[PDB]
């Protein structure tokens, strides 16, 4: 709460920023980032209070002997609180105080409830002995059976009668628990008679004790005891199943809810338990009392499914079971259900109770003959029948959510979200600080840790430590309460106080000392490249790595080289050394586990030992001690690890004999990804000892200058054993004795010993590369890259070096004991001698970029430089289908690979409701949504197919296209007429068109893509059929005649805005056609888009054919342009312009045009209140752009945000206010003069039947063939016939006459364009040629995107930014070459207008928009760089310079003053390429949307540059430049990015829009937040 | 203590910020939108939002309230055409709530051209008695040479502790 609190924590923070250098915990975060670390300090603060602290107390008080009983528990721990209730008021003294209540409590319970059995037990004893005539024997229990078993049954009826009633109990209570225990000791003395009734003469006796074997020894409580203690409500104990993983799609063992029943996923789970802990182990280390086994604890840790359980299936299925006492109970037990199915009980713990392997099975519904199999449903159904459906519930589901999201990765912890996750985990343990050492150190509760190089220890505390240790770290935290709360006053860390400074240097290193540093907890979404791990390694590095060692460790390529090694390798008599190894032992164990059946015969083999030890031990001479006459435990398990090991190494071919019987199950395991895997973590363990064993000496062949010729400065370690990463993982409790304890060395040991010795040359050299670091040097890779030729027993091929190499590094990573470049380094010193090495360039590419490390960070680039040079060596024998290519850095994190193995393998069918839609259309669709999406993003739909809907929510429904025949109705769906997509440009006589009969019989609907700013007009064509028009100009009803039916921009128009939308169709409803309109929208939805009906206003609207439509309208249109007309002139006047003289001219003459004569004055007054509002708005977006370079700088203390916020209200209220009407004014002078045009020459002048008169700006305008093939195939003006979807169903089938494979892409694009082909024919040649292109695409770019990188790094570049590969505008064709045209439009802009940090800005939005490909973002965004495919507008801001040379071309840029851009626009491709000289120098840019954009300060640079780039690859050949392949000849068009900014995309958005800070739904939601509200 | 300072453009304000603030004359330099600085005097921080007076911004004016403790209204002593404009936009701004507690000193300024309207003048013009429930104050002031401005701050500083 308190202020000062955070401005503190902001102090320290800036401050130890303040104080980093590279490799730190600490780095700058977003300002929203800021508030959460801060808040998980909060939150881990308050969890040591309560948490650990306590538990202190828990020993600094009860350091004097207060009365001690484990039988007085209740007075024990009464004694304890109040010998405490004296104490003073701390949050941890109320956690001890409550802690030690609820103990309180279950122990009175529990204690009242044996008492009152007890005293049950002798009542009913009692009851039913004889009279005292005679002692209690079998004889008179006998003879008062006929009796005393009728009333055991009365009673016990009785009882479950009131006891049912009494489960109304709100609580457990003295009644309750009474009836309880009674009903407990009647039912067992009720058992223990009937037995003593049925036994033997000989067995009468032993009942008999039992039945006068009262518990009173008190050794163990009765069962149902135990189950009461573990009962949650009274009458009900909480079961629990635990999961492998949340299986929400049937992937993993499950129980979850499904149709309001409970419902197991899965046959049988081994993972049930019952009840829940009391307390943490800490307090059952400060109670010492005896802990539970860990087996009970160590077995899950993923969510969990529980329910509270009716008792009476418990106590009768797994009563049986569950006892705590060490009755012998076999591996299994089946329990007939009473369904007549039998429960499977299983052994899963041989010591504890409550946690149990559980099946379910019985005869197979449905089956042949009565097999008992595991059944899911039988399951579910009985525990519905015994469950509460109350309180189900998951544990930890979101918490699985919010910090794996999913099964994350194959590799070690990143964050303590993974770690906490891990298999290692078992509960949260903070340290704390013992400072009045001489210098500061680190104490548990129960122990200080001793550190040393080889060992880490605990001395146990002793009392007086104790109180130190506690009255030190209590006066610190009470510091920091009274902060918090009482602030500097209570606190008096004024600003100047040297003991603040005292303060905050103490409160640093308890934030060091717990990992709650910003790496620690922050674990962002997507990586930004600035932060750094929990070790200050830079974090996407190490995402990176491990994606790479996974990927290169699960390929199965190289294990015919692997176990090779190992067939040789165990021949060798060292390997027995292997055995005894500490970490090998930890993993064998595995073996046995997958092995188990034949582990199981190995044992049954090795009984026979102990049998001749025994009979040796005998036989000895004259033996003077049973010298070994005992089961060796020891030498069996020798000898059975030795074959397990045996049969690791050489593969399952070594099997032999009798165990071939049992070969099929171990050859199908062996060969699971499971059993390769273990196969070759054997073998690299299995080869450190070997290689030690020949200590060869040291031998590099490659000489290396900056470290020292001739050695190598291996290991390079200071040792900094880091407490907290052993205590949170899994040691033994011995740690938790009280007493001075060695930790055990796990292998995350070999994690965490080791730090960067910072005094040493190469710690300074690898910091200056800025790789990851993971213990130094790896001196051990060296030592086994030394032998190799001795293991393999002769020399490597380069080949199989780096093969080996690359396997050992992926080793290396999987089980942390160095970095990726730890190992390199020694692999580039030890590369053999050898046509194709690599290791010298790959040295001197370090050197290299050593140099530039120092100052720039490299952004992966070593990683790229070094891949480069080895993928070509790897791959040298493989099909491009075949190739590893691993995943590919990125500056988001490591996305998906797109080649080789990692991709060869790794419409919707709709809902009859249909035919409600088609009954009653009209209250369907005012009740429901009908959207038209997949008639967008299909181009070249069929002129004639079925037609379905699809649900998707809430009344909304989509429309698909599909391939089913609609003469089974079933299908779903209808005959419908499709109508094609038309487009946006103003200009267009040609619009698409389809014809369709009145009284239909053939099909009742036609359907259409979405309009937005267009007009769908439904004409009259004869007595019999109607011609629908989609017309992409703005009121064409009135241009188009015999209209009937029409939906102009103005019937859906939103009010005071361009925006809007509507989907209009078609229905054939009792007897005659209907123009059904449904007004939508776009909505906002939670960092998406969707769409909607307009709430706004009614959503339908609905025509019969009428007659008097045009006049209605046209009247009102007349209107309403006349007042647009005083709307401009109100504006102007309100900006000073003179309007004399502005009215229409009487329309004279020629075609429509922009800026004909008639429309000029008005052309005019817009261009002049364009340049007043212009020059205007400029002064702020000006002093905003330099706003936001202020709020870049680091040192700001706090917000100047607003004015941010001020500006952009501003501007985009200009925008609302006044865009709209110049825009308007645009619109009705192009409607009137298109409706001049009319009314003078007639309809025949304003719309065209057809394109083939073909005319435009001018009679050809040389757009490349890809460009024109692009635009032919994203857009459909007439019909298209069927053939050609059967042509792409058939393209590899069919023949086409003149062509063959080797055509190009280009000539086969042209003869396309030519149309003369089939439909068919042209679906066939389209498919070939997607084939080809992207065969092509492959073979040329995506195997090199790696030199490039180094070419332009190395010529000299000053910044780059790699591209995206992935983004595309269609899942279908060609999806490389669509992009370009638009992209390059938008990138001059962005250049132009915002330099780096807009290219920056644009190039994150494409990587967002890549990463969710059906997010609305993304959708947006393809729906809005489509459009920039063919408007007019750009033709607009264009002059065609002639063809030139690239000579010409760099000469023409160095001849550019101001900024100026030039796309080369290739025959198929267009690169851009333009200059800035504003300051800094003048800066040369480059851009080609296949590679990245980079920069250069100097022309002959950047020609050598691009000259290397586009000839010296050949490139230019494959985007088909012009002229001799040397000296290729390229166009080039002079953009006007002045006026390019101003497009409209639809929508309201300019080219600008998308070219800012916000993403798209920020500004649309901006829009729609300050236009339709306020 | 969070200062508007408000009035109709080419007022002076500018001027009046930079005298205050840096001592100096200052005047071709733009304000058209806002300035804003922090002013040191005595125990308080006082900052000052100078924000454009041009009418087709003066709508905006309502976004500027947040958190503000005090206005300073600057009419050009010398504009008698446009004073009642002025009268107009400070009637509508003390009608809104969230400056309902903010103190309010006029600068009378340009008292150095000859037809400059005083103190006593401007106060008359604007109604500024007719002011119920208010604690205001006008100071005659030359931005150009300084004059009455520290006196302004000094009451400002006085009525804000
Ligand atoms: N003689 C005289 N001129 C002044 C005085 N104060 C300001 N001016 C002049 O008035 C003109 C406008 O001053 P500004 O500070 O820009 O006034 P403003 O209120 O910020 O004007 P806008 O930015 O348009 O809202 C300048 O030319 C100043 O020289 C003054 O006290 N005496
Ligand atoms: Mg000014």
């Amino acid at each position: 709460i308190s202020k000062d609190f955070t401005n503190l924590l902001n102090t320290l923070i800036d401050g130890q920023i303040g104080a980093a250098s590279r490799q730190t915990e600490w780095f700058n975060m977003s300002p929203d980032e800021r508030t959460d670390y801060i808040k998980q300090v909060d939150e881990r603060l308050q969890e040591m209070q309560q948490s650990t602290l306590s538990v202190l107390a828990a020993q600094h008080f009860q350091m004097q002997d207060n009365p001690v009983s484990v039988g007085d528990q209740l007075q024990t721990l009464q004694k304890r609180r109040q010998q405490m209730t004296d104490v003073p008021g701390t949050p941890a003294i109320n956690a001890y105080k409550q802690q030690l209540d609820r103990d309180i409590l279950l122990y009175r319970r529990q204690q009242t409830a044996m008492t009152h059995f007890d005293s049950t037990w002798r009542k009913v004893l009692v009851m039913l002995g004889p009279d005292d005539s005679k002692p209690l024997n079998a004889t008179t229990l006998r003879e008062n059976a006929v009796d005393k078993q009728a009333k055991l049954d009365t009673e016990i009826k009785r009882l479950e009668q009131q006891l049912t009633i009494q489960v109304a109990d709100s609580t457990f209570s003295q009644k309750y628990v009474t009836l309880f225990s009674e009903l407990q000791a009647y039912k067992d003395v009720n058992a223990r008679y009937n037995a003593l009734l049925k036994a033997s003469a000989t067995e009468e006796a032993a009942a008999l004790g039992a039945l006068t074997k009262v518990p009173q020894a008190s050794d163990d409580l009765p069962v149902n005891i135990s189950l009461l203690m573990m009962e949650e409500r009274p009458g009900y104990i909480r079961m629990n199943v635990a999961l492998v993983n949340a299986s929400t799609d049937g992937r993993f063992k499950d129980f979850f809810l499904e149709n309001g029943r409970l419902v197991v996923l899965t046959d049988g789970v081994l993972n049930f338990s019952f009840g829940t802990a009391a307390r943490s182990l800490a307090w059952q280390q400060q109670y010492r009392l005896k802990s539970e086994p860990p087996s009970f604890r160590s077995p899950t840790y993923t969510p969990i499914r529980s329910v509270l359980v009716k008792t009476e299936f418990v106590e009768k299925y797994f009563a049986n079971y569950l006892v705590s006492e060490s009755t012998l109970r076999g591996g299994f037990k089946a329990q007939l259900l009473g369904n007549g199915r039998k429960m499977l009980l299983t052994s899963v713990d041989r010591k504890v109770p409550n946690q149990i392997g559980i099946q379910v099975s019985g005869q197979a519904p449905n089956t042949t003959i009565t097999r008992e199999v595991p059944l899911a449903s039988a399951l579910s159904d009985l525990i519905n029948q015994n469950a509460d459906i109350a309180s189900f519930r998951t544990i930890g589901l979101e918490g699985f959510r919010q910090s794996s999201y999913h099964p994350d990765r194959d590799g070690l912890f990143v964050n303590i979200h993974e770690l906490e996750r891990s298999v290692g985990f078992a509960g949260r343990q903070y340290l704390l600080e013992m400072p009045q050492d001489n210098d500061y150190l680190s104490a548990t509760p129960f122990g200080v840790m001793s550190v040393d190089g080889d060992k880490v220890s605990s001395s146990h505390l002793s009392k007086a430590q104790t109180d130190t240790l506690y009255q030190y770290n209590a006066a610190f935290f009470e510091k920091l309460e009274q902060l918090r709360s009482g602030g500097m006053k209570a606190s008096r860390l004024f600003e100047g106080s040297i003991e603040r400074t005292a303060f905050v240097q103490q409160l640093v290193r308890l934030l060091e000392r717990n990992h709650i540093t910003p790496a620690g907890v922050l674990a962002p979404e997507y990586p930004r490249d600035n932060m750094r791990d929990i070790k200050g390694n830079n974090l996407n590095k190490v995402l990176w790595e491990q994606a790479f060692a996974a990927s290169v460790w699960r390929s199965r390529d190289n294990d015919p080289l692997l176990f090779r090694l190992a067939t040789r390798l165990v021949k060798n008599p060292a390997v027995v050394k292997v055995l005894q190894n500490g970490y090998v032992q930890s993993d064998i164990a595995q073996a046995r586990e997958l092995l188990a059946p034949l582990y199981e015969q190995w044992r049954t083999r090795a009984v026979e030992a102990e049998t001749q030890r025994v009979a040796s031990a005998n036989a000895a001479q004259h033996p003077s001690n049973p010298k070994v006459h005992v089961f060796d435990q020891a030498e069996v398990e020798r000898s059975l690890d030795d074959k397990l090991l045996i049969l690791l190494l050489t593969g399952p071919q070594s099997l032999e004999g009798t165990d071939v019987q049992l070969r099929p199950m171990v050859e199908a395991a062996l060969l699971s990804n499971e059993g390769r895997s273990l196969r070759k973590q054997i073998l690299f363990h299995a080869l450190r000892p070997v290689a030690d064993s020949f200590s060869k000496a040291a031998a590099p062949v490659n000489p290396h200058a900056e470290l020292g010729v001739g050695k190598i400065m291996i290991n390079n370690r200071l040792n900094q054993p880091d407490p907290y990463l052993i205590l949170n993982t899994s040691s033994e409790e011995q740690a938790y004795r009280d007493g001075s304890y060695l930790i055990k060395d796990d292998k995350y040991r070999s994690y965490n010993q080791f730090r960067p010795d910072f005094k040493n040359d190469a710690t300074r050299y690898m910091n200056d590369l800025d790789t990851p670091f993971v213990g130094g040097i790896s001196g051990t890779t060296q030592t086994v890259s030394n032998v190799l030729t001795e293991l393999f027993g002769g020399a490597l091929s380069v080949k199989q070096y780096w093969q080996f190499q690359m396997a050992n590094a992926a080793f290396m990573i999987r089980n942390g004991y160095h970095s990726f470049f730890e190992t390199f380094y020694v692999a580039a010193r030890y590369e053999p001698e050898g046509a194709d090495s690599i290791g010298k360039e790959m040295l001197q590419m370090f050197d290299k970029y050593r140099v530039e490390g120092s100052k720039k960070a490299l952004q992966g680039k070593l990683y790229d430089g070094v891949m480069a040079r080895v993928l070509p060596i790897i791959n040298q024998g493989l099909s491009a289908a075949d190739e590893f290519h691993p995943p590919r850095f990125t500056r988001i994190g490591p996305r998906p690979a797109l080649l080789g193995q990692a991709v060869k393998d790794l419409p919707r069918q709709g809902s009859a409701d249909i035919h409600q839609f088609v009954t009653d259309p009209v209250l369907f669709a005012k009740t429901h949504t009908v959207s038209a999406e997949a008639l967008v993003r299909s181009g070249r739909l069929p002129a004639e197919g079925s037609a379905q809907l699809v649900k998707v929510g809430s009344g909304l429904y989509e429309l698909e296209y599909t391939e089913q025949s609609a003469n089974d109705i079933s299908s779903s769906s209808i005959p419908a007429y499709f109508l094609g997509y038309n487009g946006p440009n103003q200009a267009n006589a040609v619009p698409a068109y389809v014809d369709i009969p009145k009284r239909t019989i053939a099909g009742n609907f036609l359907f259409t893509g979405t309009l937005s700013g267009g007009s769908l007009v439904v004409t009259s064509l004869d007595a019999n059929t109607f011609r629908v028009y989609h017309d992409g100009r703005v009121n064409s009803s009135l241009l188009y005649d015999n209209v009937v039916m029409a939906v102009d921009y103005k019937d859906y128009q939103i009010a005071g805005t361009a925006e809007g939308l509507a989907a209009a169709y078609m229905q054939y409803v009792n007897h005659e056609w209907q123009l059904v309109l449904q007004r939508q929208e776009y909505q906002r939805d939670g960092q998406m888009l969707r769409l909607r009906l307009r709430d706004d206003e009614e959503p339908l609207s609905i025509q019969v054919a009428d007659s008097q439509v045009v006049e209605r309208n046209q009247a009102q249109f007349v209107a309403y342009r006349e007042q647009i007309h005083q709307q401009l002139k109100k504006v102007a006047t309100q900006f000073e312009v003179s309007i004399s003289g502005v009215s229409d001219g009487v329309y004279t003459e020629g075609e429509f045009s922009p800026d004909h004569p008639a429309i000029a004055a008005w052309a005019k007054l817009c261009a002049e209140v364009y340049d007043r509002i212009n020059a205007d708005t400029k002064q702020l977006v000006d002093k905003r752009n330099k706003l936001y370079e202020n709020r870049r700088n680091t040192i700001r203390r706090d917000l100047i945000n607003q004015q941010i916020k001020q500006l952009n209200i501003t501007l985009e209220y200009y925008k609302a206010q006044y865009d709209t009407v110049l825009r308007e004014a645009g619109f009705v002078e192009q409607s009137w003069l298109w409706q001049q045009i009319k009314a003078k020459n007639g309809s025949a002048a304003v719309v065209r039947i057809d394109d083939t008169a073909i005319q435009g700006g001018g009679k050809q305008r040389t757009d490349s063939v890809g460009e024109r093939y692009a635009i032919s195939e994203a857009y459909q003006r007439g019909a298209r016939g069927t053939g050609f979807s059967d042509g792409l169903r058939n393209f590899r089938e069919i023949e086409i006459p003149g062509v063959d494979d080797k055509m190009s892409a280009l000539e086969m694009k042209r003869l396309f364009l030519e149309g003369k082909l089939t439909s068919e024919q042209q679906g066939a040649l389209s498919g070939r040629i997607t084939e080809t292109s992207r065969a092509e695409y492959i073979d040329k770019v995506l195997r090199q995107t790696a030199v490039f990188s180094e070419d332009f790094h190395d010529a000299g570049s000053v910044f780059d930014r790699l591209v995206p590969q992935d983004f595309y505008l269609s899942l279908v064709g060609d999806r490389s070459g669509g992009r370009a045209y638009p992209l390059v439009r938008a990138m001059t802009v962005a250049l132009a207008s915002g330099g780096e940090a807009g290219i920056n800005s644009l190039v994150q939005k494409l990587f967002f928009a890549s990463a969710d490909p059906q997010a609305g973002s993304s959708t947006l965004l393809r729906n809005s760089l489509i459009k920039l495919h063919s408007n007019v507008e750009a033709v607009q801001a264009s002059t065609e310079l002639g063809q030139f040379g690239l000579s010409e071309v760099v000469s023409r840029l160095a001849a550019t003053t101001g900024t100026s851009m030039f796309a080369l626009n290739t025959q198929n491709h267009s690169m851009m390429v333009g200059s800035t000289v504003t300051t800094e120098g003048r800066r040369y840019y480059f851009y080609d949307p296949n590679v990245g954009i980079f920069a250069f300060d100097n022309t002959k640079s950047l020609s050598r540059a691009m000259e290397q780039h586009l000839v010296g690859r050949r490139l230019a050949v494959h985007y088909g430049s012009f002229g001799s392949k040397s000296a290729p000849a390229f166009n080039l068009i002079e953009i006007d990015t002045g006026k390019m900014a101003e497009v409209p995309v639809g929508n309201g958005l300019n080219v600008a829009d998308l070219t800012r800070f916000e993403e798209l739904s920020s500004v649309i939601g901006q829009r729609r937040q300050v236009e339709q509200v306020m | 203590m969070r200062i508007l300072m408000v009035g109709l453009d080419a007022a002076g304000k500018t001027t009046i910020l930079y005298k205050l603030k840096l001592g100096e004359i200052v005047t071709t330099i733009p304000t058209i939108g806002f300035n804003v600085e922090t002013v040191e005097y005595k125990n308080i921080s006082f900052t000052v939002w100078d924000v454009g007076g041009l009418d087709k911004i003066r709508p905006l004016w309502r976004h500027y309230f947040q958190n503000t403790q005090g206005l300073i209204f600057v009419v050009d002593s010398n504009d008698r055409e446009r004073v009642n404009e002025a009268r107009e936009e400070l009637m509508r701004m003390l009608a809104e709530d969230e400056l309902r507690d903010a103190v309010l000193l006029v600068f009378a300024n340009k008292q150095d051209l000859p037809n400059a309207m005083n103190a006593a003048e401007i106060t008359d013009k604007l109604g500024l008695h007719s002011l119920r429930h208010r604690n205001w104050y006008i100071q005659a002031t030359c931005a150009t040479s300084g004059d009455g401005l520290y006196e302004g701050l000094d009451w400002l500083a006085n009525q804000l502790k």
